RNA sequence: GGUUGCGGCCAUAUCUACCAGAAAGCACCGUUUCCCGUCCGAUCAACUGUAGUUAAGCUGGUAAGAGCCUGACCGAGUAGUGUAGUGGGUGACCAUACGCGAAACUCAGGUGCUGCAAUCU
RNA sequence: GAGAACAGAAAUCUCCAGUAGAACAAAAGGGUAAAAGCCCCCUUGAUUUUGAUUUUCAGUGUGAAUACAAACCAUGAAAGU
RNA sequence: AAGCUCGUAUCAGUUUUAUGAGGUAAAGCGAAUGAUUAGAGGUUCCGGGGUCGAAAUGACCUUGACCUAUUCUCAAACUUUAAAUAUGUAAGAAGUCCUUGUUACUUAAUUGAACGUGGACAUUUGAAUGAAGAGCUUUUAGUGGGCCAUUUUUGGUAAGC
RNA sequence: UUCCUCGUGGCCCAAUGGUCACGGCGUCUGGCUACGAACCAGAAGAUUCCAGGUUCAAGUCCUGGCGGGGAAGCCA
């Protein structure tokens, strides 16, 4: 019972929460952009906390999304570094995951001693085919509970593809 | 210390009709105001321009003159021992038909019809109203309806 | 200090309670409104006597306070702490204010006089119509002549003339002694804490099952 | 699936519902009131809308005026209808928006009696201009575009019909800068390119690119142009053939309706479920008592 | 009778959870050369009805459903109120006379109607 | 509410619910949800002329506001504002 | 006070019929905002304190909020609802209907809007009761310290306040 | 009772709404001294009287309460 009721990815997100900003942040736009092949976007805080020291507006972050061959393409070179294991936390309860990785290089990208290292933090976010009609202009409505992502279902696509298990309770 | 805004005292009044708010439905907007036409006026908190004083709340006048988006209403208002004659411009929003006048119309065509009828079929007319008159002369009849008799009940708490 | 409660005994003035307007009020004496054996199933207890004014007047909080303990020590010395559950059906919201004139010898630190009159918190009182009950007791039927003398003892420490009737239906619910026993072998009574949650015929039969299983079971 | 939600009793009692092609989705009352309100000096005179919607598969251009109890249509004309003036593929493109705002324009102009005159541009070169009232004469038909939800951007076929039904005779008011063509650093339309749009320059130009760049895709689409012979400059003649058609006779020729409208309905009454009743209500609940809780 | 576009009244139309939907139409769906807009062809834009589906949306049905609507000698002629008295009462307040008259509570029923144009085994 | 390395009660990212429980310079009240709010684009109608009308009211003044007229402009695909 | 124009016109400190407006009293708060009494059941890895535990998204108790259903009592500056009294308009001759003219306004349009010609409908001519006349103008005096009673009501313990 | 003012490390005192806060004394550590003071070097110590709101940010800005001090209380 599954024509069309199949399960793909809706996209990946690819953030990089830098303290502050200048040159580190111009050089994790530059390590998110020579990944992708996208133009990242920065953005800019919300409020003021000094714990931190950020202050409103000061272009903390840098994130991206990807969608589709490259998406996938992205996740496995990235999920070779978790080595196909992942928790059975790590998914919410709308069936989407993510997972956080230190030192980018791990993914087949040379130093470039100009840029540095990096950590990152992937969240990829599913959906079945028929997700327009929340995200559409017109006529916008919302999906059926029988066509709801979840986590069972996201965790059996994940175990049913990349051979790869739920470690970790 | 005082406060004698054009706004005072209106909370309730233009306060907005629960359940109701937000987008005026449009049959106000397609109705048609003519001159000599009369009109009761309702004001409406979401459209804050062409409002009337709160003193023309639930008054009705007549349409003396008309435009883009307003109408102008005449109103008699009492100052001390006479009535003087105030024109406001109200956007019409704030305005709707009079169904009395509009009984009224529907009574005089019912009435030209009544006399025609009878021109045609027999004079004596009879077309006024009358109040309610006092009741004729029936006759009861008990048929298995017998009176049931009743009788005060005295004094309980039941608290 | 504290001046006399025929001051306050009327409802002369339009309820003025603690709000944003009116704050920096002091507390009520009473504070506790509920005693005996609260925790106490609907069946434990059927009786009730019920204390209703006859006056439509003004109750301090310290005359609520002095006829709570009156009644509460009677019942504990004669029955005991657990024949019983005395509840005050009324709250203390209504402010009562003072000017507070001078009287040391109040010629030239005048306070002006009626000038700024507006006074400030003095106390609380119950706001009370004719009927309206005051202190429930909810005992068994044999502790009737107990409640009755510690309400009797309560009534003089109120203004008013206060009378003391014997209800039925259970005296902390509603639905008269028959109608309750009739539900109660019907078994379309659950016992929550200290009352009762009824069955009805409007919910979905499914929970309605699952919180009451006996009322059309053919084994009860 | 998820009963944290639990919209309560007070929610729902207080909730206000909006009007309801709001809740699903299709009107913009703000829109409607600011383009349907008539300045109240004129009494009875219709605000006539040219209402522009394209679903998948299908234009529909209709010319509307309002009512207290409804809106009331004066004209209707879809894409489906075109293939009577020799269009049978790609009917929802930019091409078809044309013909069918010409064709509804046209239609209106007949059966109204201006047809004679306002004959609007039958040399078609993209440029902009406006139908020009006739001196010693009546004025054009004024009517205004109702897009609706859709997006205002340049090179769109809410658009294209427009320039249709404003070059078939009606006057449209509108500018030049949402049509293709318009250069943005500098403010010109450039008309060859518009032109291009209405006869099929840039799906002819794909086909073009496609027959020496990948042919794979140039089957599996288009497979019906390679189905009725057609080739890429075959599609000028076309439309300008079917433009000609359009303005010769735009009259409405409707279908025969073959098993007309009891037996469609008898059709329908056999599969639509009818509701229940009080009786059949109490039944079933007698039922779920002695099955539920009775265990047999 | 179903569906679409545009609507009128704006929950008898909403919400929650399930079950069906023939034909047609909507819809999801496929692609990125051009117009166009994006961090991203997701949205928006354009091109194909071609590659496929009724899964979802949508439509209807069910629920001793929540809510909403209607009605009633259901509460209740009650509370409250206009008028009156050299009426009762220390008073607080109360009754009576001539009139008007609720809300909650209870019970029962219902759960979108409809206009213009077009199309559909 | 559920999730993601450093990252924690509060940093940035994603999803679900959410009739307004927020914001709209400032008192309080009213009003407002494909908005009157948040972001972006363009602008100066916060222009000109001189009258009528509403409020306060003596039916005077001032202030404030309303709806038109003749122009000139902005904005928008446009209706319109 | 002077009068003027007219002689049932139109009016009225009134009702009725129709149609509006209102947010006080009452009522409600197992309906929103607030205040507020008491128990019942769930909830934590995602509060703290204890027993078993080297530790353990480790086992069990204590209180804490949080949630669900219930329960008692309130609101001048809260409210779904919502009176009585009081209040606006109308009840037609300056009316209704039919034909058709003027315009620089308006319309896609000799379509509308406003004003008209001509014609038809009168003595139940369009509810009640009354009308010691109706309408209009001029000029001028004194007054511009108020007080009491019923009822509504604010301040004040209250007052012949 | 009205008005004015102040509340800061153990003590005294200051602060631009813009670093969980300057000085001085006291305390502590070490060193000079046979030893203690004095001196030389260095450290620790703060929930800015309490409760709320404004603002991105309050010690500071707005309201109330608590304590200390001061002025006022006249004509008869």
């Amino acid at each position: 019972q599954n024509p069309m009721r199949d399960l793909k990815i809706e996209k990946l997100v690819l953030n990089i929460s830098v303290g502050e900003s200048g040159d580190r942040l111009t050089r994790a736009s530059k390590v998110l952009e020579q990944l992708s092949g996208q133009t990242p976007v920065q953005s800019k805080a919300r409020y003021t906390v000094r714990t931190f020291g950020i202050r409103r507006n000061e272009k903390i972050a840098v994130h991206v999304t990807v969608r589709g061959p490259k998406a996938e393409e992205i996740l496995e070179r990235g999920l070779k570094v978790k080595e196909y294991q992942l928790r059975d936390r790590n998914f919410s309860a709308t069936g989407n995951f993510g997972f956080g990785i230190d030192e980018h290089i791990d993914l087949g990208i040379k130093y470039d001693p100009s840029i540095g290292i990096f950590g990152m933090d992937f969240y990829v976010v599913m959906n079945r085919p028929g997700a327009r009609v929340t995200r559409r202009k017109r006529c916008k409505g919302t999906v059926g509970n029988s066509h709801k992502t979840t986590k069972e279902d996201t965790v059996s696509w994940f175990k049913q593809k990349y051979d790869a298990d739920v470690l970790d309770k | 210390g005082k406060s004698h805004g054009y706004r005072s005292r209106t909370r309730y009044m233009f306060q907005r009709d629960f359940r109701k708010h937000g987008a005026v439905h449009l049959s106000t907007y397609l109705k048609v105001y003519k001159v000599g036409d009369i009109v009761d006026i309702k004001a409406n908190g979401s459209i804050q321009k062409g409002m009337p004083h709160k003193f023309y709340q639930g008054k009705t006048g007549v349409v003396y003159n008309v435009t883009k988006s307003s109408v102008g209403v005449i109103i008699n208002k009492m100052v001390g021992n006479r009535y003087l004659e105030k024109r406001l411009n109200l956007r019409v929003e704030h305005i709707k038909h009079s169904k009395c006048r509009q009984e009224f119309l529907e009574r005089v065509k019912a009435n030209a019809a009544k006399r025609a009828e009878a021109k045609a079929q027999g004079v004596a007319v009879q077309l006024k109203r009358q109040p309610a008159q006092p009741r004729e002369s029936r006759i009861v009849s008990t048929e298995g309806n017998v009176p049931q008799t009743l009788a005060p009940v005295p004094y309980e708490t039941f608290i | 200090a504290r001046r006399p409660a025929r001051c306050y005994r009327y409802q002369k003035n339009k309820p003025y309670p603690k709000s944003r307007y009116n704050r920096a009020v002091p507390d009520s004496k009473i504070r506790i409104y509920d005693l005996g054996k609260k925790k106490a199933t609907v069946d434990e207890f059927p009786l009730c006597v019920h204390l209703v004014s006859n006056e439509l007047e003004q109750l301090s909080s310290e005359a609520l306070e002095a006829a709570r303990i009156c009644a509460n020590k009677y019942m504990t010395t004669v029955s005991g702490r657990d024949a019983f559950h005395l509840r005050v059906r009324v709250h203390p919201f209504h402010v009562l204010r003072i000017n507070k004139m001078l009287s040391c010898a109040g010629a030239d630190r005048l306070q002006q006089g009626m000038r700024g009159a507006w006074g400030k918190p003095h106390g609380l009182a119950a706001r009370v119509d004719i009927g309206q009950i005051i202190f429930s007791v909810r005992t068994k039927d044999s502790n009737k002549d107990v409640v009755v003398e510690g309400l009797r003892r309560a009534r003089y420490k109120f203004p008013g003339q206060q009378k003391i009737i014997l209800s039925k239906k259970w005296g902390f619910t509603n639905l008269d002694r028959p109608e309750y026993l009739k539900k109660r072998e019907a078994g379309e009574v659950k016992d929550d804490g200290a009352f009762v949650k009824f069955l009805s015929k409007k919910g979905s039969l499914e929970n309605n099952i699952r919180e009451f299983p006996e009322y059309f079971a053919a084994q009860a | 699936a998820f009963q944290k939600d639990a919209k309560s009793s007070a929610y729902s009692s207080r909730f206000q519902t909006p009007f309801r092609r709001r809740r699903e989705g299709k009107t913009d009352y703000y829109q409607r009131k600011r383009l349907v309100t008539q300045h109240k000096a004129k009494y009875n005179t219709p605000k006539y809308r040219l209402v522009v919607r394209f679903t998948n598969k299908d234009i529909i251009c209709q010319i509307i005026s309002s009512t207290i109890t409804g809106d009331v249509v004066l004209a209707a004309a879809y894409s489906h209808e075109l293939p009577r003036y020799g269009i049978t593929h790609g009917l929802t493109n930019w091409a078809a928006a044309y013909a069918t705002g010409l064709l509804i324009a046209r239609r209106t102009l007949q059966k109204l009696g201006l047809d004679e005159t306002y004959k609007g541009v039958e040399e078609v070169e993209g440029e902009y201009e406006l139908t020009e009232a006739v001196e010693d004469g009546p004025r054009p038909f004024k009517v205004f575009l109702d897009i609706g939800l859709q997006r205002t951007t340049t090179g769109a076929r809410v658009f294209g019909a427009l320039k249709g039904a404003s070059d078939g005779g009606l006057y449209v008011p509108h500018s030049e800068n949402r049509f293709p063509g318009w250069d943005f650093e500098t403010e010109e339309i450039d008309p060859e390119l518009l032109r291009s749009y209405i006869f099929g320059g840039h799906v002819s130009q794909y086909m073009e690119e496609l027959a020496d760049d990948d042919e794979e895709r140039f089957s599996e689409l288009f497979k019906g142009y390679l189905a009725d012979d057609i080739d890429a400059d075959s599609l000028e003649d076309i439309y300008t053939s079917a433009h000609e058609a359009i303005r010769a006779d735009p009259a409405f020729k409707p279908t025969e309706k073959k098993f007309t409208k009891e037996q469609y309905a008898a059709e329908s009454k056999k599969y639509r479920q009818t509701k229940l009743s009080k009786e059949e209500r109490a039944a079933r609940v007698a039922a779920k008592i002695a099955a539920l809780a009775g265990q047999q």
